[PDB]
């Protein structure tokens, strides 16, 4: 019964500010402590602030203090993180938790929220396709693959054959280049079945609804 | 700021064994003010083991933690798949409220080298002026992967870009992609593009190369 829900992802330009939200159910946050953690990357969790629904009374990390704002609005059992004069390092997952009264049953934390700074424009994906130069990679089979570049915001989905072939595939996560994210997927198949059987990469990029489709020679 | 530090920061285990990380303080705190939480890719940091030894609702009994003043540590009887993730430390003693580093603990498996693929630029891309040469290495253990870039037998650390899959969900194996970009022009201005990549499968660096046509 008791469950935190946050507010939705957010994309926002640099030097702008935003405020998230975390609101609670089955339970009143004015019996608790309310608390914003932050997660960049591949980095760690980091906390940032505190406070105490019943007062106001609120604790920050002096690294955030400044920077963040934690407030709380008890009547509609809601909890706040305003972030100001956003740059590339805030970008992160935000997650909202709750001190439980009682530890042993309950998640106490919410799902989380991403926010990410960019002052990119939505930006379809160049789709190259990946054919080997003649060259034994390995014994028989063979290895396909296709370059997703320049592309913004995240994510893209890379199907191969439409979905028929979603075997012995790699799709590599993003990478940041040049403020527009670039990804690369390879498939593996038998050598029997190539060049028999033509194989195409469907790229689809939501942000932009563009689907590229590229077959490989 | 108590500072916690998690040890080691990787490991590997295979199923069925018995696994322990450890979580030190920089100065004591309440056994009762320590936590583990557990957190899988994509989903939110998990409530595992609170006040040090007592375990959430919906946690295995393979699982067990212990220690007081500033030495912890969680304790898995016998490691199954779902317990391949991160686990953190906190302590909710004295604020800032600090986490450790956390232990990413992996599914351990036989050694594997990796099967290379480089692939040169695409006509298609060549159009535009611009010319990446892509290097696949696939399914390969331990993780631990030394990639080179070769370019007419000249070492070349400009323009790449490295990514690494997470373990294989079915054969805990790791893949890693590396893209080395550069123009028309001082791409068609070199003959010879060379992948180069030691792994602790090999002392002799795998090499994958082609020549312009």
């Amino acid at each position: 019964e008791v469950q935190l829900q946050q507010s939705g992802a957010e994309l926002v330009k640099p030097g702008a500010s935003v405020k998230l939200s975390c609101t609670a159910s089955g339970f009143n946050i004015k019996d608790t402590y309310m608390h914003w953690v932050k997660q960049k990357p591949e980095q760690g969790l980091e906390w940032i602030a505190q406070i105490d629904p019943a007062n106001g009374n609120t604790k920050y990390d002096p690294k955030f203090q400044g920077k963040a704002t934690i407030t709380a609005d008890t009547s509609s059992n809601t909890a706040y993180l305003h972030l100001s004069s956003l740059t590339s390092e805030d970008s992160a997952v935000y997650y909202c938790a709750a001190d439980p009264p009682y530890y042993g049953h309950g998640d106490y934390w919410g799902q989380g929220t991403t926010l990410t700074v960019s002052s990119a424009k939505t930006t379809p994906p160049s789709v190259y396709p990946l054919a080997p130069g003649s060259a034994a990679q390995t014994n028989s089979m063979v290895t396909l693959g296709c370059l997703v570049k320049g592309y913004f915001p995240e994510p893209v989905t890379v199907t191969w054959n439409s979905g028929s072939l979603s075997s012995g595939v790699h799709t590599f996560p993003a990478v940041l280049q040049s403020d527009l994210y670039t990804l690369s997927s390879s498939v593996t198949v038998p050598s029997s079945t190539w060049p028999s059987e033509t194989v195409t990469c469907n790229v689809a990029h939501p942000a932009s609804s563009t689907k590229v489709d590229k077959k490989i020679v | 700021d108590i500072v916690l530090t998690q040890s080691p920061a990787i490991m590997s285990a295979s199923l069925g064994e018995r696994v322990t990380m450890t979580c030190t303080a920089s100065s004591s705190v309440s056994s009762s003010n320590l936590h583990w939480y557990q957190q899988k890719p994509g989903s939110s940091p998990k409530l595992w083991i609170y006040s040090t030894s007592n375990l959430a609702s919906g946690v295995p009994a393979r699982f067990s933690g212990s220690g007081s003043g500033t030495s912890y540590s969680l304790t898995i009887s016998s490691m199954e798949a779902e317990d391949a993730a991160t686990y953190y430390c906190h302590q909710y003693h004295r604020s800032p409220y600090t986490f450790g580093g956390g232990t990413k603990l992996e599914i351990k498996r036989a050694d594997a080298a990796p099967t290379v693929s480089i692939f040169p630029p695409s006509s298609e891309q060549l159009t535009s002026g611009g010319a990446s040469v892509v290097c696949f290495l696939n399914n390969f253990y331990p993780k631990d992967i030394n990639v080179k870039w070769k370019i007419d037998g000249s070492e070349r650390q400009n323009g790449v870009l490295n990514s690494w899959t997470d373990q294989d969900s079915k054969d805990s194996t790791y893949s890693m992609s590396s893209t080395l970009t550069l123009t028309k022009d001082e791409y068609e201005r070199h003959n010879s593009y060379t992948c180069e990549a030691t792994h602790k499968t090999s002392t002799s660096p795998i090499v994958k190369s082609f020549n312009r046509n």
